[PDB]
């Protein structure tokens, strides 16, 4: 479910960049929204 | 070169630093005549809606020859009395800390690796 | 002279309840000898540290540097760093929590160190 | 050697041991069941015997003693 | 569970013998601490966990009792 | 014939005498301690005496990423990662507290600076601490390792794609679209390579130094 929700989250375009401080240096990880992705999927299921 | 509002990494086993939080810790004050903080300097840290003292053990800015330059700004949490908050450190720590003017014996005891 | 033999006898005289002495291989560039001493009370701890420093100053001479006393701010843990020896004094409750004997004895096999882990992540999920 | 001396000497050292309760410290007192001692417990009991009496007892037969009279006999015949 | 249950007994015996020869430190404290470690861990263990635990004790013995003097 | 970089003088208005004086001291240290031949990209182990402690040495193993300096002030920087924490140390060749320099693995890389390894994946900077020296062959030419590393997400410490850096050891195709590559090429400055007054020919200077160094031997 994680992979498909990632694609739907990208398809919804609701993503947040966060900066993570690691021992090798800071990296800009991407955090999509599962909640927004799930809501859009539910609308499509409810719709014909 | 740590300053006010710098984001720092807690290299320690303490629960307070270990537990993930939506915000990384930020420096609030530097206990120096200058505002710049280098290795061996205390600072005031804002963690999880709380304020705690901490000590700098590494940073990304170049220093004099024959000394180690790290990839991240590393800090250790210190209690008000000066006893370490955590009980273990795993990342290598510089050996310059031994002789610099200040109280560093307690932190050196807990640190395994010296580079 | 102020050597390991002198120091242990000095600690013996002042009645340190629990004494641990650990030698250090050259691979670690910290110090030849690591000594941990237990103490009953904060007043007792201050007396123990002051006497040792007084004794060290008397015996040492020539080009021998002076030694600072650390942990006065703290009420339960005091540590003094000599040239080739390091001595830590603390109350029984403080000693057990930090468990300093385990780490230096078991250099890389300590249980607490094993609990710590590593971190990697492809994305925030 | 005095067999009675060995018996009381074994009894005295066992009595000094605190973990075991001398409710029945007879010459035929068992260790696994009468005193409830595990594999670790017997070894230190053997050491408590070797501290002044013995000093050359191997573990192979030490674990088989299981009672003061057996160790009393065992130390008696080895010396 | 362990590599061998005889090694655990054999390993424990050696530690006590080495403690007898310990000079500077309080031998009594060392003996008590060893017993506590030998008591707490070995009561409950598993093959993989037990192997590492006894392995760490093995290195402790084979390094001049881990530097204790 | 490998002439070490520090011996070549930089151009300027300085007198030649200052260089002759510096060279004499450099050669004297080399007799006491031998400085091996190496290039950027080779792995080295350096032993040095620790000042803070009493008579206790230190060893650090890493890949050489840069060679700089002239004369008695020459430096080299080597990198490694320990417990997943990257560390670099800058060493001066002629510092008197260096006990020994050992070339664990001699090799050459496509570029003469590897500072971009900071932005590459961690695997390309990690090296085994206890790795043993590999064999070398006298009747050979130094090997050229042609590995092309992979990079982390785009925000980097520098804009390596831009033409000034002239990086040839990064897999840009994987990390950048062809559109971005054309975007970078707007900073090219093509004319620099073709103007004959910006070139410093040191062939004669290199030759003269060679015999004098060999003659002193
Ligand atoms: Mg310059
Ligand atoms: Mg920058």
């Amino acid at each position: 479910i994680e992979w498909v929700l990632k694609n739907v989250a990208i398809k919804l375009r609701k993503t947040r960049k966060v900066k993570v401080l690691t021992g090798t240096g800071n990296v800009n990880v991407i955090q999509p929204d599962y909640a927004m992705a799930a809501r859009d999927f539910l609308r499509t299921f409810r719709s014909g | 070169a740590v300053q006010k509002m710098t984001r720092v990494r807690v290299v320690d086993n303490s629960a307070l630093g270990s537990t993930p939080y939506h915000r990384p810790p930020r420096c609030i004050h530097v206990y120096n005549k200058s505002g710049v903080g280098k290795v061996g300097d205390q600072i005031l840290l804002a963690i999880r809606g709380q304020k705690k003292k901490a000590l700098i053990v590494g940073h990304r800015m170049p220093g004099s020859r024959m000394t180690p330059k790290f990839d991240s700004n590393n800090v250790v949490l210190i209690e008000d009395n000066g006893n370490p908050v955590g009980t273990r450190i795993k990342i290598p720590i510089p050996t310059s800390l031994r002789r610099r003017e200040g109280e560093y014996s307690k932190v050196l005891a807990i640190a395994q690796n010296f580079v | 002279k102020f050597d390991i033999d002198m120091l242990v006898s000095l600690l013996r005289q002042e009645n340190a309840r629990d004494i641990c002495v650990i030698q250090v291989p050259p691979e670690m560039r910290y110090t030849d000898y690591f000594v941990i001493g237990s103490g009953t009370s904060t007043r007792h701890l201050h007396a123990m540290v002051h006497y040792l420093v007084k004794m060290y100053k008397h015996l040492k001479c020539r080009s021998d540097p002076y030694v600072k006393i650390e942990g006065k701010d703290a009420d339960d843990w005091l540590c003094v760093d000599f040239g080739s020896m390091v001595i830590h004094l603390m109350l029984p409750e403080t000693r057990e929590t930090y468990e300093l004997e385990k780490l230096w004895t078991l250099r890389s096999f300590d249980d607490q160190l094993a609990q710590i882990a590593a971190e990697t992540l492809p994305e925030d999920f | 050697l005095t067999l009675d001396g060995i018996k009381d000497r074994v009894l005295y050292v066992l009595k000094l041991y605190d973990k075991i309760d001398p409710e029945k410290l007879s010459v035929n007192s068992h260790f696994m069941k009468d005193l409830g001692l595990d594999s670790l417990d017997q070894v230190e009991i053997i050491m408590a015997m070797e501290d002044e009496f013995g000093f050359e007892i191997p573990d192979i037969d030490a674990e088989k003693l299981m009672c003061p009279q057996e160790i009393v006999d065992y130390i008696a015949d080895k010396k | 569970a362990p590599w061998s249950r005889e090694a655990v007994l054999c390993l424990y015996r050696a530690l006590l013998r080495q403690g007898r020869e310990l000079r500077y430190t309080d031998r009594d404290f060392y003996f008590a601490s060893i017993r506590r470690e030998f008591r707490k861990n070995q009561k409950l263990e598993n093959l993989e966990a037990r192997e590492k635990q006894l392995e760490k004790g093995l290195v402790f013995l084979h390094s001049k009792l881990g530097g204790l003097i | 014939r490998f002439l070490s970089p520090e011996f070549i003088p930089p151009r300027g208005r300085t007198n030649p005498l200052k260089f002759k004086i510096e060279r004499k001291d450099m050669l004297d240290r080399r007799k006491v301690l031998p400085i091996p031949e190496f290039y950027v990209g080779s792995i080295l182990r350096v032993t040095t005496a620790d000042p803070y402690a009493s008579g206790k040495t230190s060893q650090f193993l890493g890949i050489c990423i840069k060679r700089s300096g002239n004369g008695l002030g020459a430096t080299f920087t080597l990198r490694n990662t320990i417990e997943g924490q990257g560390v670099e140390i800058c060493f001066e060749l002629y510092n008197p507290r260096i006990q020994e320099i050992q070339v664990v693995k001699l090799e050459k890389r496509l570029d003469d600076n590897l500072l971009y390894l900071r932005d590459a994946l961690p695997e390309y900077s990690t090296f085994d601490v206890n790795m043993k020296p590999v064999p070398q062959e006298a009747c050979q030419e130094v090997p050229v390792n042609k590995l092309k590393v992979k990079m982390k997400p785009k925000p980097w410490s520098k804009r390596w794609e831009r033409p000034n850096f002239n990086i040839k050891g990064i897999r840009f195709d994987l990390a950048l679209t062809e559109e971005q590559m054309k975007e970078a090429q707007k900073w090219n400055k093509p004319w620099i390579e073709f103007d004959m007054m910006r070139e410093y020919d040191t062939s004669k200077i290199e030759a003269a130094l060679w015999e004098e160094i060999e003659a002193s031997k």
